[PDB]
């Protein structure tokens, strides 16, 4: 999807 | 009091692209703005110079700030490894917003992203602390090397950075 994470980047 | 302006000089596989400068909203989010400002001058002995934009998704954002692992898993703040969400007064209203990446509530480190579109779904979850002041055309140029999954086709790096004002 459209997230901005640090560690587990999701869809 | 005037908000600080900091700059990044961007290179693409070692070739200079140009300069992007940012205004940091220290008047609204003092702690978050300070963290980004000190990592741009490298004054604590570590920072953004030489690090890369590891994830660029065209029409969404350019993400960077991992100066420890260089791969999207690291970086740290000037306050320790992580710090709290200072406030969510500002929203992700359009191209040029500077915001913090994280892994949930109160996990801010050094990783950040520059929005190339309005991303209202991140409002209340990611702390907005600056905006592109000059050089939005260099951010647009950077998007050409990204992909739907985020991998870049060229190495995009912060060749130099610092504070202007």
């Amino acid at each position: 999807x459209l997230l901005v994470t640090v560690g587990l980047v999701l869809a | 009091m005037v908000n600080p302006t900091v700059f990044f000089d961007i290179a693409v596989d070692g070739e200079p692209l140009g300069r992007v400068s940012f205004e940091l909203f220290a008047d609204k989010v003092p702690k978050t703005a300070e963290n980004f400002r000190a990592l741009s001058t490298g004054e604590k002995g570590f920072g953004y110079k030489g690090s890369c934009f590891h994830r660029i998704i065209p029409g969404f954002m350019c993400q960077g700030g991992d100066f420890t692992r260089h791969n999207g898993t690291g970086g740290k703040s000037i306050y320790g490894e992580k710090f709290e969400d200072e406030n969510f007064i500002l929203k992700h209203t359009g191209p040029g917003i500077l915001s913090m990446a994280n892994a949930g509530p109160n996990t801010n480190g050094s990783q950040f992203f520059i929005c190339t579109a309005k991303t209202e779904w991140l409002d209340g979850k990611h702390v907005v602390f600056g905006k592109v002041k000059e050089g939005m055309n260099i951010v647009e140029a950077m998007e050409r090397f990204g992909s739907r999954n985020g991998k870049t086709s060229k190495k995009i790096t912060i060749a130099d950075c610092g504070q202007l004002e």
